[PDB]
Formats: structure tokens, C-alpha cells, sequence
């Protein structure tokens, strides 16, 4: 194995929030890179309402994209431009495809793959930016690739991302770095679509409890009190 | 069962207060504190040493474990 | 007027030496009420079929109006649940509950009811460690002469785990926690002819108190520490016990190079990883647990309590070591330096319990002369 | 244009214990350069130049972006 | 016998406003009776406020959910 | 040497510290009960009066001031004539019978 | 004392009590989530939607 | 010795003039644990999946070894249940068990929870008469003003019946004989 380092962020400390700036340029990078190998199935475009794109816009992104709907009268199927309701578009129909596009192996999911993987962000950014020559002594197939962070420190993985691989909209640098912050931020609300609410219930929570609690243990130590001062005696002939 | 037929009692007193004539943490701190340690210095002799050893053979244990994995000169 | 049979829970005699842990005895009440009411709840989005289920649950975290918390109120609420017996037992041992043989044998029955039932409620969201944290337990009833095969593939619907393994726990994974919410009334019943038992271990009858101002917010308060502690864990680190595997979706063709099941398992998974062979250890597991039915004919010292038991503390302490250790040990995989701990540490455990408590009140009455 | 990773990892090849494991490394690749048969390679002292790396790393990598 | 009983002092435990033996109650009975009765009520305050939030929650999880609505006006 | 650890081991056990007896602990059967219940009174009542402020202390996790507790040599055996007499009559309750 | 005079307006009959309680809860409830959010934007200001919602 | 509470079936003072009629009384202690029994085993194939649940009542009828049975001991059970009920009740008016103020009552709230638990137990195999009779008696509760909308659109999950409506009975469905119980 490989630990990853603890890499800090703008959402690491337990009131700290994600930067919703980070991620409106995160989801360009999933179209333009990653939505060609990689199968999200569990996200859609309204998901984005309220935390990187609106209503009108990210449906732009809708009416981009044809997506397989609707029974014909005639009693086949079509295709159509999606909408806010319709889930990402999947590369590949199946698993076998995928398998049959690369070197016999297949690219996981990135829904939930940060909680499934220990340490998460870390682990991915420094994954992508663990790319390095293979050490002496080492020898790997074709399409195989070295990065130590991955188990065995094998793995099919064509090299993604490199600086100047794509632009973003507002222009900031499209290095190797920034880039893979943003999709790092960008995953972590996958399996998180709540983040921006759990610490908020996260705070309610102390200021409350935090402020019961010594009233409940004062309402014990009222009752009780008869008891922390009783006394008592013996007197018998 | 309830109060009435439990036992006999003979030649006892019993006084106490209303919670309102007291407040309800007096001597919190200055009396406390000391039955605090008072009543650590009764148990910890015969609590912590397990734990003692236990933070030792979790050290022990990475480390013997960490060794193997590295390889040997041949 | 059924008021008269709610005094217990009211009026009762009860006594007023009492610590801060007997709060634990009755969070399972507010736990299991808890844990049932959200989960109830939860049900009404999951779905029993194996080509929707990790679906279904991602229709909750996502889609549902704050229903994302309910996963975790109840999946770690199930940890804070187990967080309480291993302090509610203890405690028994460390204070002689255990005497009372007609309540102990209650809290043995729970205990496999609650273990093989929460083995059923980690395996629905089909994470690929539910389905292999199903294959591993299952498969060892193979080990069996002559009926293992039978009732293993009995049990599977089949041959081996499949959509018809799921709703066939699913079904008795809804179910028991009511078992349990009768049941739970049974281990009070026995109780109501005694009452509650001392750190001590003195009859206390001539210092039993009411119940309403004193316990019941006692109580509460504790409820409080569970709710605040279970508060903490879900909105600041929910993916801390809840293993990141299960987040996975399932795939018989594919295993992780570590398998564990859930953290609470491991000290007893540890005993039976421990032995090479494969019966051999699994009557030893059962047993483990079982032993506790066994201890109450092991109460050699006639005192009751372990606070006037000094040796007794000695050992008793270090048996968490143990626990806590096997904890540990089971959730890390089979190497040297790991095997060598097992093979001494599942004997510890059989050895502290029937060799040295018992010896140490037959060497106590001599200390003492009775 | 740059990336300002290599900026960073430039710098930090010249503290201790990345020299120390760099060193340890170049003998490494020595011992089995110089060696014709060996199932042996260095995984070994790369990782602990690595570990030791992103460390620093870690400490102000995210106040240039 | 009955009579030579006596009983303690709890000046250690008093309330500081009770102390004076030879002054009375009445003046501050109304206000002994207040403050504790406060902690009483703003912690009944409390409670409310996590009950009308926590049941919301559950009450909105049955409530249509996001899915739905996708569905609906479009 | 031996008699040495009796009254150390007896000052481990702390039950001397809230003016307890070695008696006073002793766990509750039926062929106990019996020897309880055979008690004297000016004996008897000096049972619970004891009993019953460690309890209070237990409480708090209070004890007495060293004063107070209880000496070895003061750990009277006023209850071993009771009892072994009771155990006296349940020997020959069974073997009798068999 | 202000303990005093409230004990005998609200504290004291029970059909009193909890007027005050729903009262000030309703009026507390306003107040604690206005406390609370404008904290959590405090914190992390110049991340969410509301300091982004005006260039769309 | 929870033995004395079991005397109130062992050796329980009752009358001796006693008809056939109040075998009733207790055939819903053995219908209602049959059912359970029944409806225990059998929602073990049941799904709680709109696109699978018919078939998945297919399931049982066809391929689970003598499980055919078990889908019409619990449906038509329920049948022979209520037969009880209204040979029981109407006995008490016969009768006069209604003066027993206390427990009279208790037999109503019973049946309100029967009717409405039935109502969610016809609906589950999705038979063109389960939706419907899901619709039609569930969109009365619109004939209040100003919730009736709400409560109804509440409780189908969204603006009609679908999915989300079916799983939120059968869990409603599979708990109130043991609130029964
Ligand atoms: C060229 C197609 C392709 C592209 C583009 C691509 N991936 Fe991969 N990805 C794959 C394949 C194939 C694998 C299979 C790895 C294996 O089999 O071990 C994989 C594996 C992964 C994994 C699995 C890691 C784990 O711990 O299991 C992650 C995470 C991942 N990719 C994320 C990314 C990220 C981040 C990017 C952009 C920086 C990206 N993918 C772009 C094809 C791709
Ligand atoms: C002692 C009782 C129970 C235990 C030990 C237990 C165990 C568990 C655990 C640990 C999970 C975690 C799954 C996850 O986090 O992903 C779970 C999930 C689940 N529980 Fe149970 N459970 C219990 C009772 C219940 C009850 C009472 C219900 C319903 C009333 C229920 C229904 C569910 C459902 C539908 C899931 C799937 C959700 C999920 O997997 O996330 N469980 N169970
Ligand atoms: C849902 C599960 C359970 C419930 C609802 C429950 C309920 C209770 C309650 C309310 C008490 C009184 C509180 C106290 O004594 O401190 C109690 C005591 C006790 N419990 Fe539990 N309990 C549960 C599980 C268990 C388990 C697993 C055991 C295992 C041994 C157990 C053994 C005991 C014993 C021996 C007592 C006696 C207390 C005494 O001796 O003073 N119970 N139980
Ligand atoms: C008074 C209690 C109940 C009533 C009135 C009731 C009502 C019904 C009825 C009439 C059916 C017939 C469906 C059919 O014939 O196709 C049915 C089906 C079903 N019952 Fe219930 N039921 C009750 C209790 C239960 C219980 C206790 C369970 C599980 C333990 C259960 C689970 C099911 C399932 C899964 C089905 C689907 C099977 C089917 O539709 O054929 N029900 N229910």
C-alpha cells in the first residue's frame, strides 16, 4: 500500500464549507475528460441547480446532449435532446464495452468512488499527480501504466490529465494542479450532495446541545440535591 | 412490590432540604476536584496497565508487521 | 386502569447508590425506539431487489427531502447501540448482575437476536462487503458434517448468495427489533420481582428511592450524550465506522485484498480467524458468547460486586484488553506478527473468564476466612 | 506556462530526507543494474522518497492557488 | 431523647441569600423559585426547537420527493 | 509471612473507608436470609445504620475521614456463629434425606 | 428582581407557563437561524451562491 | 415466574352459558397469527419494485415449492378474518358487551386500523384493481378544503400514485398486525 498525505482544503475543517467556484469549473472537466471512460450513473444535471450552475444554463447542457427516450408509436425508440431530469449521459451501454475499449480492464464509477476509496480526495489527487517514470527493475505490458498509490502499482490508466489539456471558461490556469483540484472538490459532492447542509445542522446542533446540556445537568443536580446534602444519625437506648 | 413490606428499620433519622434553599453546585470546584483524584488514585493502578501494554503491542505490532513487508538483502 | 402496571417505569422502589452508567441500561430503550423509528422511515424508499437496492439507497441521500440523514441516524446509531452493551454487560461482571439467572439468560438471547439480526442489516445496501460479509459468516455452517451443505444452501435460496438471499433477510431484519420490544418488556418482568442490583452488591432494600425526578432525567440526560454523540458522528464523521467499501456496488467476480466485516464482529471474528482449522473454531465462537449463560455457575466469591474485589479488578480490566485487542486484531489481516497475537489472545479470553475470577473468590473467602 | 507542483517538488528534493532517500535510492539502482538476475527492484527505497516528499508538500502546496 | 435531637447547619450548601437566620423569607422565595424554574422552561424551549425540525425531516422524507418533481411541471 | 497481607489486602478492598465491615458485604441466599432474619435487634439495627450511609456515599463517591474507617482489628466476626450454624442444620437437611 | 417579578407574571400558573414557551420559541426561532447562517456565511464568504449570484 | 400472568388463559373465572359464538372471540388470535405466519414467509419474495412486484408474486405462484398456497391462505385469510369480525361485533350489540365502555372502544380502533391496513394489502400486486382502488378511495381525502390537496399529494410521494406510493404501504402494511398484536 500507500498512504496518501493530508492534504488540506477549503471544506477539511468541521465548519468549513465547499468553494462552489471550484466546482463550477470541476464539471467541465468530467465532460471534457473523464465522460468518455467514466460511467456516472447515479447524478443529473439538476443536482447542479444551486451549487455550480442554474436552471437555464445547465439545462444548455441538456439540450447539448441526444439521450435514448420514449417509445415510439411505431413501436421502436429514438433519441432526443435531455433534460434537468435526465441522468448524466453513460459512455458505454454495458461493462464488457468499457473492458473492450481498454486493455481488458474497466474504469469504475466516480459517483461514489471518493467514500470508496480510504482517504478519499487525497488518495485521487495525489493519484493523478503520482505519475512518475517506472523504477529500475520494473516491467509492465502494454497499456499498463506505474503509479504508486494504486495497489500493485499497475494499472491500466492512460495518463488523463496534463497541463494545457483543456481551458475553462472564466480562464483561470489549466495546469495539472488546479485542474485536479477541481474535480477532487468536484467528486467529494458526488457522494456528498449535503455538505453544504450537514455543517449547517452541523453548528445548530452545539449551540443547542451545547447549551442544554449544562441546564439538564443543572435540572439533575437540582433534584438530586436533596440527596447530595441529606444526613443522618443513630439513636437508639 | 413496592414501599411498605420490604424490611424493618429501627432508631434512624433522616434530615434534608428543599433544592431551593440551595444552590445547586456548591463546592463543585474546590471540594470536587480533589474527590476527582481521590477516586482516580483508587483505580487507575488496576485499569490502566492493560491499557498500558495494549498502546505497546499496538506499537509492536505495526512495527514487527512494517519490517516484514520490507524486503531482506538477498 | 392500566395506570397501575405503568408504576414500575413511575413509582418504582429502586436505590440511590447509583452511577452514571446505569443510564446505558435503558438508552437501548431510547436506541432501539430510535433506530426502529428511523428505519421505519427508511423503508419506505428501499427496495428489496437486487438490480435497484444501492440504487434505492442513493435515491435517499440524494433525492430525498433531509432523508440523507436517516441512513446515518440509523447505520451509526447501530454502532452507538453495540457501543452501549459492551458497557451495559461489563458492567454486569464488574458489579455481579449476573447472579440474577433468570434475567442474565434474557441478555444472552438479545444478544444472538441483535448479532445475527444486524448481520442482516449490514448485507441490503449490497456494497461488496455486504455480499462477501455475507459469502464468509454463511459459508462456515458448511463446516458441518452431513447437514452443513443443506442448510447453508437452505438458507441461500440456492446455491449461493442472489436476489432471493436478500428479501429473506430483509423480512427478518424488519421484524426482530419488535421481538426485541417484547422481549425487552420479558427482561424488565424478571427484574420486577427483584429490582436492580448495586455497584456494590448489597441488598439495598432499605435505600430504595422513586423513579420520576431522579432516573428519569438522569436518563435523559444520558440520552443526551447519546444523541450528541451520535450527532457528532453523522454530521462530522459518518464515513468513520461505516467501512468506504460498502459504498461499492456489488460483484461476485471481485473481491478486496482485505475483507473485514463490521468493527463489532472482530473480536469474536478474531477468535475463529485465529484457529487454522475451521470447526475447531467455530464451536469456540458461539461459545465465546455463550460462556456468559456459564459464567453465573462461576460466582466463586460469596460477595457479589468486583469494587470490593480488588484482584478481580486486576483481571477484569484486562480482559477489555483483550476484547479491545481481538477488536483490533480481527480488522487487520493474517500475517505474523498478527497470528501470534490471536493464537494467545482467544485463550486469554476463555482462560481470565474460567480459570482466574473463579479462582480469585476462592482465594478472597480464604483472605478473609469464609 | 508551468505547472507549479514541479516549482514545489523542486525545492523540497533539496531538504534532508529527500536527499537521504535519493541517495539511498541511485545505490538501489545500482544494486540492480550491476546485477543480471534479480527479482528484486527499487519500489523499495522509492516509496520512502515519496512519503517523505508529498510531506512537505502537504504544508503549502494549496497558498499559491 | 426527641428533644436533645438537634439539627445541623447547611450554611456550607445554603443559597447566599438564606444565610442570615435572623432575616425571613418571602423576599426572595419569588426569586429562588425563578431561576430554576427558568432552566426548566428554556430548556423546554429547546426541546420544541429540536422537535419541529427533527419531525419535519421525516415528515418531508414522506413528503414527494426531489425525483419527482423533475417530472412534474415539465 | 502471611498475616501481614490480610489486613493489607483488607485496606485494598476500601469497604473500610465507608465505615463498613467485612460482614456487611456478604452476598444475599437463602441460607443467609435465614441467619439475618435470626439477628438481634441491638445487633441488627447496628447493620443498617452502617449500610446505610456508605450507600449515601456511594452516592456521591464520597467516603469518611480516615478516623471514621474501620480497623482490622475491629472486623469483628459477629456473624460466622449464625451461619455456620444455619449450614450445620442444611447438611443434615440433605444427607439426612439421602 | 427580575427572577422575581417574571415568577409571579408566566412561571407560576401552568396554563401561563407554556403561553410563554411557544412565544418565545417562536421569536427564538427566528433570531437562531439568522445567528447561524449569517456565521456560516461569515466563515465561508466568497463560496456560495449568494456571493455568486449576482454575475448570473 | 411470569407463569401467574398465563393463568388469565389456564385458569381464568368465565361463564358457563357459552354459545358457539364466542369461539369467534379468539379465532382472530389464531387468524391473525396464521396471517402473520403466512404473510411472514411469503413477503420473503415479495419486492416492493413496481417493475417486478406482479412478476414477483409470479415468483411464488410458479416456482416456490408449494409457496402457491401461501398466497391465498393470506389473501382469502383475510376473507375468513373479517367474517369474524362482523359475527363478532354485532354480537355485542346482540348481547350487550357495548356497556364495557373501556373496551369497547378498544374495538373500534382495531378496525380502523384493519381497514385502512387491508386497504394497503389489496394494493401491493398491482392488479388494474390495486391502483385504481388506491385512487379512488385515497383521492376522497382532496374533498377537504384547503389540505385536502396536500395530505394526499403527501402521501402518494408526488402528484399520483406510482413507486413511491407502493413502498411506503408495504412497510406501513408489514407493521400494524404487530401494533395489532
Ligand atoms: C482513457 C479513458 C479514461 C480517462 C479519460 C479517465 N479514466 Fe480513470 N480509469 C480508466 C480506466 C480504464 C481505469 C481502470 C483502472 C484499473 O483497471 O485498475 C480507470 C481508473 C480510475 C479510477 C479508479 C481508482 C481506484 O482507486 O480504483 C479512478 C478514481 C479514475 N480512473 C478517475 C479518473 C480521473 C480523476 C480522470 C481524469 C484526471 C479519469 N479517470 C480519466 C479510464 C479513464
Ligand atoms: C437492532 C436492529 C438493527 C440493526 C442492528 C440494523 C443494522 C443495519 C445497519 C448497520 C445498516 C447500515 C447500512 C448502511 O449504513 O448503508 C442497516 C440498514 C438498513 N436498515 Fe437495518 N438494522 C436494524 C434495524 C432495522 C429496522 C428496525 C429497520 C426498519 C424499521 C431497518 C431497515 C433497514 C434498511 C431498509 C436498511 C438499508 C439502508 C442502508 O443500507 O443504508 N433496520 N441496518
Ligand atoms: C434491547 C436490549 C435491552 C434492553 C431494552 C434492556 C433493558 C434494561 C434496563 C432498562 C435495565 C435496568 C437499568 C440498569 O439495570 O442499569 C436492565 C438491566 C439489566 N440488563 Fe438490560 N437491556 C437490554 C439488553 C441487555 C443485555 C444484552 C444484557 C446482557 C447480559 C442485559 C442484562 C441486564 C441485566 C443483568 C440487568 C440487571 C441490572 C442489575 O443487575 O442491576 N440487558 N436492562
Ligand atoms: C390484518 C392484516 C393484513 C391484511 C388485512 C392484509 C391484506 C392483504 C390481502 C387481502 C392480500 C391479498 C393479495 C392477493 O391476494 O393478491 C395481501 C397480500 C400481501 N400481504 Fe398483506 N395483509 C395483512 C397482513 C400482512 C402481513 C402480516 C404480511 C407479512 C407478514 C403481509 C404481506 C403481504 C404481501 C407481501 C402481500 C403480497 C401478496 C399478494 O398480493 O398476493 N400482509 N395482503
Amino acid at each position: 500500500e500507500l498512504h496518501p498525505p493530508s492534504y488540506p482544503w477549503s471544506h477539511r475543517g468541521l465548519l468549513s464549507s465547499l468553494d462552489h467556484t471550484s466546482i463550477r469549473r470541476g464539471f467541465q472537466v468530467y465532460k471534457q475528460v473523464c465522460s468518455s471512460c467514466h460511467s456516472m450513473d447515479y447524478v443529473a444535471y439538476r443536482h447542479l441547480v444551486g451549487v455550480c450552475y442554474t436552471e437555464d444554463e445547465a439545462k444548455a447542457l441538456a439540450e447539448e446532449v441526444e439521450v435514448q427516450d420514449g417509445p415510439n408509436e411505431d413501436g421502436e425508440m429514438f433519441m432526443r435532446p435531455g433534460k434537468l431530469s435526465d441522468y448524466f449521459p453513460k459512455p458505454y451501454p454495458n461493462p464488457e464495452a468499457a473492458r473492450a475499449a481498454n486493455n481488458g480492464a474497466l474504469p469504475p464509477d466516480l459517483s461514489y468512488i471518493v467514500r470508496a476509496r480510504h482517504g478519499g480526495e487525497d488518495y485521487v489527487f495525489s493519484l493523478l499527480t503520482g505519475y512518475c517514470e517506472p523504477p529500475t527493475g520494473v516491467s509492465l505490458r502494454e497499456g499498463l501504466y506505474f503509479n504508486p498509490y494504486f495497489p500493485g502499482q499497475a494499472i491500466g490508466m492512460a495518463p488523463p490529465i496534463y497541463n494545457e489539456v483543456l481551458e475553462f471558461d472564466d480562464g483561470t490556469p489549466a495546469t495539472m494542479s488546479q485542474v485536479a483540484k477541481d474535480v477532487c472538490t468536484f467528486l467529494r459532492w458526488a457522494a456528498e450532495p449535503e455538505h453544504d447542509h450537514r455543517k449547517r445542522m452541523g453548528l445548530k446542533m452545539l449551540l443547542m446541545m451545547g447549551l442544554l446540556l449544562p441546564l439538564v445537568y443543572a435540572m439533575k443536580r437540582h433534584k438530586w440535591s436533596v440527596l447530595k446534602s441529606r444526613k443522618l444519625a443513630y439513636r437508639p437506648p | 412490590r413496592q414501599f411498605g413490606h420490604l424490611t424493618r428499620v429501627r432508631h434512624v433519622i433522616t434530615y434534608s432540604l428543599s433544592p431551593f434553599e440551595q444552590r445547586a453546585f456548591p463546592h463543585y470546584f474546590s471540594k470536587g476536584i480533589p474527590n476527582v483524584l481521590r477516586r482516580t488514585r483508587a483505580c487507575i493502578l488496576r485499569v490502566a496497565p492493560p491499557f498500558v501494554a495494549f498502546y505497546l503491542v499496538y506499537t509492536w505490532g505495526t512495527q514487527e508487521f512494517e519490517k516484514s513487508k520490507r524486503k531482506n538483502p538477498a | 386502569l392500566m395506570k397501575i402496571v405503568n408504576n414500575a417505569f413511575i413509582d418504582l422502589p429502586a436505590p440511590s447508590n447509583i452511577s452514571s452508567w446505569w443510564n446505558f441500561g435503558s438508552l437501548l430503550g431510547i436506541c432501539l425506539i430510535l433506530q426502529i423509528l428511523t428505519g421505519l422511515f427508511l423503508a419506505m424508499h428501499y427496495t428489496s431487489d437486487t438490480t435497484t437496492a444501492f440504487s434505492s439507497v442513493t435515491h435517499i441521500c440524494r433525492d430525498v427531502n433531509y432523508g440523507w440523514i436517516i441512513r446515518y441516524m440509523h447505520a451509526n446509531g447501530a454502532s452507538m447501540f453495540f457501543i452501549c452493551l459492551y458497557m451495559h454487560v461489563g458492567r454486569g461482571l464488574y458489579y455481579g448482575s449476573y447472579t440474577f439467572l433468570e434475567t442474565w439468560n434474557i441478555g444472552v438471547i438479545l444478544l444472538l437476536t441483535v448479532m445475527a439480526t444486524a448481520f442482516m442489516g449490514y448485507v441490503l445496501p449490497w456494497g461488496q462487503m455486504s455480499f462477501w460479509g455475507a459469502t464468509v459468516i454463511t459459508n462456515l455452517l458448511s463446516a458441518i458434517p452431513y447437514i452443513g451443505t443443506n442448510l447453508v444452501e437452505w438458507i441461500w435460496g440456492g446455491f449461493s448468495v442472489d436476489k432471493a438471499t436478500l428479501t429473506r433477510f430483509f423480512a427478518f431484519h424488519f421484524i426482530l427489533p419488535f421481538i426485541i420490544m417484547a422481549i425487552a418488556m420479558v427482561h424488565l418482568l424478571f427484574l420486577h420481582e427483584t429490582g436492580s442490583n448495586n455497584p456494590t452488591g448489597i441488598s439495598s432494600d432499605v435505600d430504595k428511592i422513586p423513579f420520576h425526578p431522579y432516573y428519569t432525567i438522569k436518563d435523559i440526560l444520558g440520552a443526551l450524550l447519546l444523541i450528541l454523540a451520535l450527532m457528532l458522528l453523522v454530521l462530522f464523521a459518518p464515513d468513520l465506522l461505516g467501512d468506504p467499501d460498502n459504498y461499492t456496488p456489488a460483484n461476485p467476480l471481485n473481491t478486496p485484498p482485505h475483507i473485514k466485516p463490521e468493527w463489532y464482529f472482530l473480536f469474536a471474528y478474531a477468535i475463529l480467524r485465529s484457529i487454522p482449522n475451521k470447526l475447531g473454531g467455530v464451536l469456540a465462537l458461539a461459545f465465546s458468547i455463550l460462556i456468559l449463560a456459564l459464567i453465573p455457575l462461576l460466582h466463586t466469591s460469596k460477595q457479589r460486586s468486583m469494587m470490593f474485589r480488588p484482584l478481580s479488578q486486576c483481571l477484569f480490566w484486562a480482559l477489555v484488553a483483550d476484547l479491545l485487542t481481538l477488536t483490533w486484531i480481527g480488522g487487520q489481516p493474517v500475517e505474523h506478527p498478527y497470528i501470534t497475537i490471536g493464537q494467545l489472545a482467544s485463550v486469554l479470553y476463555f482462560l481470565l473468564i474460567l480459570v482466574l475470577m473463579p479462582t480469585a473468590g476462592t482465594i478472597e473467602n480464604k483472605l478473609l476466612k469464609w | 506556462l508551468v505547472d507549479p507542483l514541479t516549482t514545489v517538488r523542486e525545492q523540497c528534493e533539496q531538504l534532508e530526507k529527500c536527499v537521504k532517500a535519493r541517495e539511498r535510492l541511485e545505490l538501489c539502482d545500482e544494486r540492480v543494474s550491476s546485477r543480471s538476475q534479480t527479482e528484486e527492484d527499487c519500489t523499495e527505497e522509492l516509496l520512502d522518497f515519496l512519503h517523505a516528499r508529498d510531506h512537505c508538500v502537504a504544508h503549502k502546496l494549496f497558498n499559491s492557488l | 431523647s426527641h428533644t436533645d435531637i438537634k439539627v445541623p447547619d447547611f450554611s456550607d450548601y445554603r443559597r447566599p441569600e438564606v444565610l442570615d437566620s435572623t432575616k425571613s423569607s418571602k423576599e426572595s422565595s419569588e426569586a429562588r423559585k425563578g431561576f430554576s424554574y427558568l432552566v426548566t422552561a428554556t430548556t423546554t424551549v429547546g426541546v420544541a426547537y429540536a422537535a419541529k425540525n427533527v419531525v419535519s425531516q421525516f415528515v418531508s422524507s414522506m413528503s414527494a420527493s426531489a425525483d419527482v418533481l423533475a417530472m412534474s411541471k415539465i | 509471612w502471611l498475616e501481614g497481607i490480610r489486613k493489607w489486602y483488607y485496606n485494598a478492598a476500601g469497604f473500610n473507608k465507608l465505615g463498613l465491615m467485612r460482614d456487611d458485604t456478604i452476598h444475599e441466599n437463602d441460607d443467609v436470609k435465614e441467619a439475618i432474619r435470626r439477628l438481634p435487634e441491638n445487633l441488627y439495627d447496628d447493620r443498617v445504620f452502617r449500610i446505610k450511609r456508605a450507600l449515601d456515599l456511594s452516592m456521591r463517591q464520597q467516603i469518611l475521614p480516615k478516623e471514621q474507617w474501620t480497623k482490622y482489628e475491629e472486623d469483628k466476626s459477629y456473624l460466622e456463629p449464625y451461619l455456620k450454624e444455619v449450614i450445620r442444620e442444611r447438611k443434615e437437611r440433605e444427607e439426612w434425606a439421602k | 428582581t427580575l427572577t422575581a417579578r417574571l415568577y409571579s407574571l408566566l412561571f407560576r400558573r401552568t396554563s401561563t407557563f407554556a403561553l410563554t414557551i411557544v412565544v418565545g420559541a417562536l421569536f427564538f426561532e427566528r433570531a437562531f437561524d439568522q445567528g447561524a447562517d449569517a456565521i456560516y456565511e461569515h466563515i465561508n464568504e466568497g463560496k456560495l451562491w449568494k456571493h455568486i449570484k449576482h454575475k448570473y
